[PDB]
Parts: C-alpha cells; structure tokens; sequence
C-alpha cells in the first residue's frame, strides 16, 4: 500500500473525490485504521493539494461512514486501471514523475 | 384535463412555497400533467428560477426537494451527487386509521364492477374511496404523539404539515451528525417512534420520562409509515404545493388543535360545471355532496376540482 | 488512572521514550525471549477459551499488549482476532466492575465515548414494587453509533430517553466502555501491517526454521532450468507469501511461467512441531 | 382487492433485486396487474428509488431493465437516450425442445373446449400448458452447453438465471468494446452458439478446440432465441423479481447441477385454500398433485400461487 | 521492409520532406510530367480490369501512389473508387505472397491490424487424413471487426476459436491484411475531397481544355443581359460546378433566376468543344 | 451533365470545436464534429474521442459519457456519415443554430 501514502501525501487533480471515496478512506479506516476524525482531517488535508475546489466535511464523514459500516476494501491498482482510466493515468503519473 | 392544468397554473403563479435556506444542494423532481414518468435531477437556486421552470417548462402535478443535500443534485449517478447529510421525514397515512368507503365502478356504465375492467364498455374501473374529517382527526391524532416523542424524548423540533390528501407529513431539520444518521439508526428511530421493542411499563407513573410515562398515558405506538422514515434519501413535497390527487395546499400545520378537515384547504375559488360518474351521496372535505350520475350540477372549485382528481367525474367548465 | 491495568492508554511512541530514542519495538522484541512468549502465552489461551491474565501480572505490562497484537497482526488470522478482541474485553470487564466513578468517566473520556454524569432520573414501576434509576447520560445520536454491533437488550425502544439523552446506570456505562474496547483493540491492529518487520522476528512469532540448503542451490545463477523453475515457485507458496512479491526476488525471468505456476495453487526444516 | 396483489408487493417489501452497478443508466420497464401494456422510459438512481415506486406507485406483474445502457433512460427520442453499449444476452426456451402437455378449457363447466370461447356459459376460454422437470432437464442441458461454448471459446464469464417460467437466460456483464457490439456482430455470436455455419468434422479429436472438439463429443448447436441476443436494446427479466406467469424467483444458478425445479422457487410462505377448475393430475413444481373441479383445497402458497398464474384456478384465501 | 513495394506506408508530407521544405505535391505536379501520366494509367488498367503495375515498376512509388487516390478523388466517382482498391489490393496480394512471416506481421502492426504469433494449434480431421495447423490468433471482437465486409469463408462458425481468440494460417493473414489495404485506400480517399486545388492542376487531372471568348465576354460587363444568363448557366452545369459555389461566382445579381436553372439539370457549340478535348 | 459537387468549406467546425458551445454540446457532437473528425479530416478513431471529450467540458455543466463518444465514432465510420451543413442546421434547429452563430460571431 506504499502508492495509497504516496498519493495522498503529493496529491491529484482531476480524480481526487472517485479516489478518495474508492481508494483513499477505505485505505485509511479499513487497513490503516487511523482515528474516524483523522482520516477526515487528512482527506481534507489530500483533497486541497491542487488547492482549487471544494469538498464538504459532511460528504467526507459520510464516506468515512459507509466504508466503516460495510468493511470496504481500497481499489486495487489492477481494478483501478480497467474500469476507470481516467483516475488511473493521473495516479501513475503522479507516481512516474516522483 | 386540459382546464386542470389552466387551475394549477394559476396557483403556482402567485403561491410562495415553503423553501429551505441551501436550496441549490437540493434535487428538485416533479410529475408533469398526463406522463407516467417523473422529470427529476432538476436544480434551482432561487424561487423565481423555480417558478419559471414550473410555468413556462413543466407544470407540476406533484412537486418535490429532495430530503437530502447533495453537492451536485443534478448528477445522475447517486454517487456522483455527494450526499452530505439528509433530514429525518415521518409519513402518517390515515390509510390504517379509519377504514373509508370504496367504490369501483366503470364510468360509461356507471356499474359496481369487481373487477379492473368493465365487460360492456372495455374501459378500466376507477376507485373512488371516500375520505372523511374523522379519518383526518385520527390521523392528526397520530402526529400529535410523533410530536410529544421527538420533542421530549428526542429534544427535536418538528415541523408538521398536511400531507394535501390522506394525512401529515412530519419533518426535522437537522444539520449535523443527525443529518449523517445510517438507515440502520433511523430504523432504530423509526422502531421507537412505533413502539415496536418499547416494553410495556406497567405500574409506573404518567409523569415519568419517555417511553415509561407515555405508555401509562395511555399512549402506545405511532402508525407511521416506516420506509419513509427507514430512506436515507426522499423526496419532501414542496410545502404549499399542490397535491395532484386533490388539489390541496401541502399547508403548515402551526397547532395541531386548529387544523380543520374543510374547502379552506383547497386554493380555488369560483364554481365548476361537474360531471358525476355515478348516483352517490358522499362527504367531501367536511361537506355532504350528493352527485347524480351524468347529470352536469354546478358547486364549487374546490369541491369539483377535488372531486374530479378523485375519480368521481369531470370538471366540464369554470363559473 | 493505572497504566499498568489498562495498557492501551499510553501511545507506543510514549513508551519508546524510555529506552533513549529512535529505538521501535521492532528492535527491543529481538532483545527479550519472554515479551514474545508471554503473548503466545495469551494467544493460546484465546484458542482454548481460557481467561486472560490482568496486564498487572507483568514486568513490562505495555510492552506485552503491543507484542500481543503485533503477534496477532503478523498471524493475520481476522476469526482469532475476533475470539482475543472478545477474551481481552472480557478481561478488561473484571477491572472496569473494581473502579470508581471518576476513573470509569475517565477511561470512557480516553476511549472518545461521550458519557457523563448528570442530573439522576428516578422512577418506580409495577406499583412502587420496583425503582430503577440511572445517573450517566448520552445524546441519542451517539448512543446509536457506540450500540452499532450490540444485541436487542440495547435497542434504543428498551431504552430511556429524554430531551435527545439516553439515561444509564454503572452497570450499562460498562458494558458501553467494555465493548468500545472490543473495537479499540481491532483497530489497534490494523496499523501494524504497515511497516516491514526482520523477517526472523517474523519467523521467532511463527516459530518457523530457516531455508534450507535445496533453494540456496538456486540463489546464484539467475536463469535455472525447467524443472528448477517448476519446484522453485511451489516451494515459496508453501511459506504464505503473497502473489505480488514473488516475481520481484527472481527478477530477469519468463512472465508466461509465473501464470502456470499461479495455477498450482527440504520442507522439513520449516515447519518445525 | 387482487390477493395474488397482495402477495407481489409483500415480496417486494423486502426483496433485494439484483440491480446493476450503474444503475441510472438503464431503462426500467413493467407490466403493471390488470393493463396489458408495459409503463417503460423509468429511471432509477438507487435500489430505494425503486422499491418505493414498485410497492406505492406501480406493482410489477413482469419487471425488466434494459441491456442496453443509456445516458437518458427516460427519454422517448431514441438519439436523446444515447445508447452507450450493451450487455450480451442468451434466452433458452424450452419453446423448441419438449412440446408439453397443454388443455385448452372453459373455467365454468369445466369442460375441454377447442375454441376461444364457450358457447353455453358464453366466457373466454383459459389454456393451461403442463411444465414438468424434464422439460427443465433438457433446458438445462442447453445452458450448460451455452456456458462451456461463451466460456472454452470466447473466454466470457457468463451469469446463468432461472428465467422464472420455462427455461434459463445466460447474460455476460461486459464493460469495454464488448458492449459496443453492432446487432450484426451479435448476430454472428448467435449463429456461432446455434452452429449454423459451424462445418462438421467428421473424424477429429474430442479435445481438439472449438467446434472442432464439440461436433467430436456429440454436442451439436444450442437452441437458443435469436431475438434476444441480436436485439441491442432487449429488456433483461430483473434476477429476484417475480416472474407473473408462476409467482417465480429469477434466481441466479451459481452451480448448475444443484438446480432443482421445485417450491423453493418461490417464495411464499404459509398456505392458501385454492378452488381447481377442472379435475386434473399433473406435475407441479417437481411434484404430483390431483385437483378436483370446484372443490377447495389447502395447499401451499407457492403451489397456490402458481396454479392460479397458471389459469388452473383461483386462490380464494392465505393462512 | 520495401517502401518501392508498399507506398502507403510513408505518409504524403514525409516524402515531400525530401525537397527542401514548403514545397507541396501541388508544386511537383508541375514540374514533374511523369507522375500524373502514370497515375492515369492505373486507373485505366483497372477501368478495363486488367493487372496493375507494382509500384516497383516506378521511380518514385510514393508520388505515383497519392495521385492516383487524388486523381480519382477529383472524379469523385465512388462506384470506380471501389473497383480501383478492389484491383489495388489484389495487386498487393501477389506481392504478400511473397513476403517472409517478420514483413507480414509489420505490415499489419501499421494497418491496426492487432494479430500475433501464438502457441500453435494442431488437430487432426477425418481420422487423422486431414491435417490442419495455425499460428496466429486474433481476438475474436477484432476479427468481427475486421470481416466486417468480407464473404461467407470468413463467418465465424467455420472459424476455430479458443478462449477469445481465433486462430488463422498464413493464407488468413494474408487475405485479411489484403481485405485491410483495400479499406485503408478509401479511407486515404476521402481526406482528398479536403483542400481545394488550383482549378488547372484540377483541370490538368481532368484533361481539359479552356473557356472560349463567349464566356468572357461575360466576365466583364458585371449586368450583363437576359438570353446572356440563360447560356452563361446552361453551361455551367456542363462544367460540373455544384449549385453553392456558382452563385459566388457572380455577385450582385438576381437569385431569382438561380432557382429556375436548377431545373435545367469563332466555334459552333462554343464552348463544349474547347473543354471535353478527347484526349 | 457531370457529376455536381456539395461543398467544401468547413473551417467553422474547427473553430467551434475550437472555443466551445453551451446549450447544444451534444447535438454538435452527434450530427456535425464526430462526423467531420472521422469521416472528413479523418483523424484517428481515438484522438477524436479524446478531441471530443475536451470540446464538450468548456461550459463542464452536464457530463458526457466515454462510451457514448465510442458508440457515435463507430457508427459514423460504418456509416460513412458526412456533418451537416450549416443551412441543414439552420433548417432544423434553431437553437443549435445561434448558438453556433454566436462562437462565430465572437472573432
Ligand atoms: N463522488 C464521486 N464518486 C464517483 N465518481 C465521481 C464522483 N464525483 C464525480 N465523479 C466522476 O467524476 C466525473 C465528473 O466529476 P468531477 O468534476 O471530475 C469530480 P472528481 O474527478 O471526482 O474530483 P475533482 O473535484 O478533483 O474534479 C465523472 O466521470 C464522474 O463519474
Ligand atoms: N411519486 C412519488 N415518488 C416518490 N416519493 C413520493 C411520491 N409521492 C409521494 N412521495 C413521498 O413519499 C412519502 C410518503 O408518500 P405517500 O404516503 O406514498 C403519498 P403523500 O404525498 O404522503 O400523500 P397521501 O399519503 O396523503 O396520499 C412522502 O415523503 C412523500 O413526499
Ligand atoms: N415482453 C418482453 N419484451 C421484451 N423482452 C422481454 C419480454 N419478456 C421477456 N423478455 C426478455 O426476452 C427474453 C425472452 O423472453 P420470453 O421468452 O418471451 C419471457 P421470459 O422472461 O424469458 O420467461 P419465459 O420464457 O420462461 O416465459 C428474456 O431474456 C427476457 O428477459
Ligand atoms: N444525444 C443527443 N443527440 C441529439 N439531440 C439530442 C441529444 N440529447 C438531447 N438532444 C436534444 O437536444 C435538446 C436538449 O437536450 P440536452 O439534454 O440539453 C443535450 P444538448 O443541448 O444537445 O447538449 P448539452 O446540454 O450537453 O450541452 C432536446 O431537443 C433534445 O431532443
Ligand atoms: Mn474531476
Ligand atoms: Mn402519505
Ligand atoms: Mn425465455
Ligand atoms: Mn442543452
Ligand atoms: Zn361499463
Ligand atoms: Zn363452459
């Protein structure tokens, strides 16, 4: 999971939110197992990487939520690349160039 | 149906409907006249914007905001909308409470039919059931006991409004982890409200707290309707809306000791020529109507425009 | 408040500090022969239904809980983590039904449960025969969310509610921090299949052998041959490693092979009894 | 008040449909109870969408999605709902394979009558067609070959279903340029699985690939319907609805050789007292069972249920 | 890899590199009197069905190629267009035929045509008379992609299919690279219906002659006269021009007369002997 | 007679696709860009969706889906289905119409 904490840490562009609610909080509550109000702080923190947009906190606890209830798993790299390409170019870049 | 439309035009050009404060993360939906199939994934972020739409674009049979806020309320996907939280609706249908009079006829023969369709004429029956004042009273009583629980033993304020048709709607706004409330919680609310898992408390005192004192009122559980309250997402009938099944006002209900079962409730004003569909003596809004079938009568707005989104007849002219 | 009864308060960094700096528990685990034994002593006793000592019952009693779900993480068995999770709130009961007021209000303030003392609420049923009274209040929208996995007993329509707060007794205050423990103690876990861990300490809590000298043979040519390739794979499915990182140790070498060799799915010196 | 009515919408109260993962961009369709003609152009965003809509607005006696995938569901212009690809479908009818034992009946006197109609009693005549577990035997025997062909030579992943009725549908969930296959492609899938102009080979290996094997060990082409799989636009029987021929389940065969046709196809519970039309001994649902004209009988509701679906007779009560 | 062989490999910019820069095929049309007379003689050779030429016989491949596809996209004649790459590939059939197993796998890998090298396929027929083999497989969704206007020994029943890919020989591979070229020339056909073309290198290609003094006599008075436009549009129907681009041609006139000649669709017949030259 | 011709000048599809629409994206998308892209410039079957794609999110209010722009590709290459011309546009749809007339206007 060295890419889940690369991502975050750098951040994305275009796919930050299907990352975030297929990858990045089911990462950190269901294998990480951060705190439910430090996972959200930090997706806050990762979705203001580019700095330009908005996401709301009641979204983000909302997301947190439902992958907590029903014991969602991250999407792999693999699952990732097939059914959403979009979100799967911007995440191998951002790994390439670094 | 075309001068129905011209009547629910009318209203909605003046009406001020009830709207809340973050109107633009609401999903706006409506059923336009003569179509089975909702336009929904509308959003608006004024009033004004809203009566354009529904004058000039579609007129609304039955308008709706969605219970829920979404960052995107016009997305398609469920997921692409963001739901950021939702409030808690409660639904008393009278439909349980007092048991009205039904009756389904064929209206060319203006036969009692059992079945759906009509041997003679080829035409599908229609049901005409008779709602009374009493129905509404045993339904308002129905809400003044969801309004004791969720106000002292959830410490919530409710909003209660007459549903246009058969009942009340009760709504809750609350903004912060209330909003964020699983369907598994609000089934746990929903099951409170009911009385479901709530333990007779036999020998206590009236004045005891919750369900303990309210059970020794006399008071058992609250027939509502439990799905609406189960959803995490639904759809609020716009208050002082119109409701297509009546013509009534979705009206707020400011004390539950007031609220009468009369014409007050429709908007309408002048006389209709009506057209009944069978010889019938009936009560319709608090007041006994006798109709005769096919013999045009003339009486008022209200009660025609009611009567006719009833099955009864055929609004025929306006006086 | 003790420490030495309830380990999970002090954070694994604030017991590190101890022993000068920059030393993890990955390091002081190689030192000691009894921390990792004591936790196998525990997890034995969860595979056979027995209770679990108080942590006061030990020298480094810190110490032996982060063994014990370091163990548990490394184990990776998710129904045994349940079974300890169940036995180790149990345990924990037994000293939460020993301690007074304001160390109860204290833990469940440590265990982010929002449960305080208020205005007690009396009331008598079946005739003034019984009274019941509770003395501890939460809003009902946290108590919805800490009753998530519980039984009917504590369905919110057995309950006492006024003016949006839930009234408890002791008794109930308890079984709330007990099963907030349950779950504190899963999620203590999870964070512990993060960073890679010397894999004889891996091998000490697997109590596990060495690798023989028949696979050394082909640490050295980076090519092999056919059958060298057939048995060389099937050999490290055996130990668990994971589909991903068997690929990376023989680099250079025939992807088409790694496929047949998926399709599968010297030894004596490994699985030692 | 339809009992059979009453029954439907206590499934769907609390039935989990099989609903695809992009739900929003299907066309939903239904035949509702009493009204021979479909209600199409729905649009869902989620399971409770749709639940509310099958159990308040419209009870389904037949519940279809489309195949297809759309960007606008709802709309009528054919270039508005953006076909954006397709699922790939199979329907194997016992249509071909078994011919039953079928009786044509009037449902007063009970008598065998060829014509549409009966002269004394002047009423409609009902035909009551016999699905014994041969037939799905050899239905089944179809599907399996369907799989190992999809499976062996197009290295698909299909889903096999109980269509509820008579036979089996095999639908493989394709995301990528498989969906956007032309009808004419789809027509030479077809004919590949019918092996229309599939060569025989005369003296090969059992093992040997493709056709090449199958024509060897003995296999020939499947019977299939055509019209399924080269319509790109076909209405897929929801997996969990209730098929209104049987009172069945459209249920998944994850193995398909533990699937037996008997009452655990359906599933309602308790019992009904159910009135025959005619004095009959035939196979249902696995079972033999002897009805005797105007004499009520308690059996099951799933047999009850069917039987009457069926046109055998009428399920008076449920206990 | 023999560009002499296959012209439709370089593209027309990358052989109008090789003189200087600027300079486009417009301009060594000119200079050049060769190409536009052999690129006439494809077409003649395919307008009597008879062989064509490899584009070995040639000095310059590339060139002789792209103005035979703008040639005959000048005639705009899509019934002939057919037959030329019809005859055009059959042409390129021969030359495949004697080409190795590495040149055929390129040639598709540059006509998309996604087929490989696989683990071979052997199976014998009619107790093991008959024996058949191939190497190389494509995806089934390809190949119906592929066939999509091919004969009945292409459908897919009489194919070999396994796991999703079906398996062909050399042959197969072979008539579907020759299938794929006789596509890719139309396909190089329709972008030459893009620029215009200076009306003499248009008329050059065409083998026409010139205007005569009567329609001249037009380009100049600017009002003209009545029988003066009845003539001067007759014959421009006669020239080939489309209905939009006349009316351009002379402005400040009346469009009411434009609808009524429409319906119509020194020297003797002034100006149709001085434009059709037999030649 | 000979064979008459149609047209010729399509600059003004470039310079929509250029700068972007806002009530008509997908009435373009369909009867005008996809066709001249494939089947009149004839670029590459994917460059234009990926072309496409970028055009339609200028006003970004609505979505567009991947496999949509696929499926008309596709079918106009079948089909060999040439854009409309900007009277037939005219004719037919207003809206569209000043929409488009307006992007022109607007250099
Ligand atoms: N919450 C969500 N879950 C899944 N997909 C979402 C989504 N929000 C948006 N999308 C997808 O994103 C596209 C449109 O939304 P966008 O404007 O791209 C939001 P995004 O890419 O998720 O994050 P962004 O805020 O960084 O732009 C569509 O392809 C849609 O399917
Ligand atoms: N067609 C529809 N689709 C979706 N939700 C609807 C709906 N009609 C009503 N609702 C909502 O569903 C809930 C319960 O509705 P119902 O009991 O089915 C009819 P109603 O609007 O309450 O009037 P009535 O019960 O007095 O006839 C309310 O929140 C209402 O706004
Ligand atoms: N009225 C209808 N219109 C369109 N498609 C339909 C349909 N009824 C069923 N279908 C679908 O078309 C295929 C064949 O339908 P039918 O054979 O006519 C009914 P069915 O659902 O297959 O049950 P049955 O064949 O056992 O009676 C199936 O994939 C089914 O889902
Ligand atoms: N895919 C499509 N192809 C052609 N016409 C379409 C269409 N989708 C919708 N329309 C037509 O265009 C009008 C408005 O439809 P919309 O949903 O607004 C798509 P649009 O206006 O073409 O593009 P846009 O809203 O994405 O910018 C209606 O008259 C409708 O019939
Ligand atoms: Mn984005
Ligand atoms: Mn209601
Ligand atoms: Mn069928
Ligand atoms: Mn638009
Ligand atoms: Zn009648
Ligand atoms: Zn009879």
């Amino acid at each position: 999971y060295s890419w889940i904490e690369k991502v975050l840490e750098m951040g994305l562009q275009d796919s930050r939110k299907r990352f975030i609610l297929y990858v990045a909080s089911r990462y950190l509550v269901n294998v990480k197992g951060v705190n439910e109000d430090e996972a959200l702080q930090t997706l806050k923190e990762f979705y203001y990487k580019l700095q330009s947009g908005k996401v709301y906190e009641s979204w983000l606890k909302s997301v947190i939520n439902g992958v907590k209830k029903k014991g969602l798993l991250p999407w792999s790299l693999k699952r990732i690349e097939e059914r959403d390409k979009e979100m799967y170019n911007e995440i191998i870049r951002v790994l390439k160039n670094s | 149906t075309n001068l129905i439309k011209s009547f629910f035009r009318n209203y909605y050009l003046n009406a001020e409907l009830e709207l809340p404060k973050d109107m633009e993360l609401r999903e706006f939906a409506l059923q336009p006249f003569g179509s089975d199939t909702y336009v929904r994934h509308l959003s608006f972020s004024s009033s004004e914007e809203l009566r354009d739409y529904l004058v000039n674009r579609n007129l609304p049979l039955h308008l709706f905001y969605s219970s829920a806020r979404y960052q995107l309320p016009s997305a398609r996907n469920m997921e692409e909308k963001a739901w950021m939280g939702s409030d808690l609706l409660f639904d008393i249908d009278a439909d349980h409470l007092c048991k009205l009079r039904s009756i389904r006829f064929c209206p060319v023969c203006g036969n009692a039919v059992v079945s759906e369709k009509c041997e003679r004429d080829n035409v599908e029956t229609l049901e005409y059931v008779e709602m009374t004042s009493e129905c509404i009273k045993r339904g308002l009583e129905q809400t003044r006991n969801l309004v004791e629980i969720l106000e002292d033993d959830f410490g919530l304020k409710p909003k209660v409004y007459f549903s246009g048709n058969r009942g009340f709607h009760v709504q809750v706004d609350c903004y912060g982890n209330c909003a964020l409330l699983d369907s598994d919680e609000r089934k746990e609310i929903a099951e409170y409200v009911m009385g479901i898992g709530v333990p007779g408390y036999p020998g206590g005192s009236e004045n005891a707290p919750g369900w303990v004192g309210r059970k020794n009122r006399g008071i058992n559980g609250v027939t509502i309707d439990e799905q609406v309250t189960i959803d995490v997402k639904r759809l609020i009938r716009i208050p002082n809306s119109l409701h297509g099944k009546s013509g009534l006002i979705v009206k707020r209900v400011p004390n539950l000791d007031d609220f009468e079962f009369n014409e007050t409730l429709s908007p309408f004003t002048g006389y209709t020529i009506f057209l009944p569909y069978i010889t019938i003596e009936t009560e319709v809004l608090g007041s006994i109507i006798k109709l005769n079938r096919g013999i045009p009568i003339k009486i008022k707005s209200s009660i025609g425009i009611y009567l006719h989104l009833r099955n009864l007849g055929e609004v025929k002219a306006y006086v | 408040l003790d420490v030495k009864k309830y380990p999970f308060i002090k954070s694994l960094d604030d017991e590190l500090k101890k022993y000068g700096g920059g030393i993890t528990l990955t390091d002081l685990l190689l030192n000691s022969t009894t921390l990792i034994d004591q936790a196998k002593d525990r997890i034995q006793k969860t595979k056979s239904g027995d209770e679990l000592p108080h942590y006061v019952s030990y020298n480094e009693p810190v110490l032996v809980f982060y063994t014990t779900l370091l163990s548990l993480a490394i184990l990776n068995d998710v129904k045994l983590i349940r079974r300890y999770a169940y036995a180790e709130a149990k345990q924990f009961r037994s000293l939460l039904h020993t301690e007074n007021e304001e160390n109860l209000l204290e833990i469940s303030k440590l265990l982010d449960l929002k449960i305080n003392r208020c205005d007690p609420i009396k009331f008598y049923l079946e005739k003034k025969r019984r009274i019941i009274q509770k003395e501890f209040c939460v809003h009902f929208i946290d108590y919805l969310k800490y009753t998530k996995d519980l039984k009917e007993d504590w369905k919110l329509s057995g309950q006492i509610l006024h003016k949006g707060y839930v009234y408890l007794d002791k008794n109930q205050l308890i079984g709330l921090i007990a099963e907030s423990i349950k779950s504190k103690i899963v999620e203590m876990i999870r964070p512990l299949n993060l960073k890679e861990i010397p894999e004889k300490l891996k091998s000490l809590i697997e109590r596990r052998g060495i690798i023989p000298p028949c696979i050394e043979n082909i640490l050295a040519k980076e090519k092999l041959n056919e059958e060298e390739i057939r048995t060389l794979i099937t050999f490290y499915i055996d130990i668990g490693k994971g589909l991903s990182g068997i690929v990376s140790i023989m680099k250079k070498y025939n992807v088409s092979n790694v496929e047949d060799l998926y399709r599968k799915y010297p030894l004596q010196l490994y699985f030692l009894s």
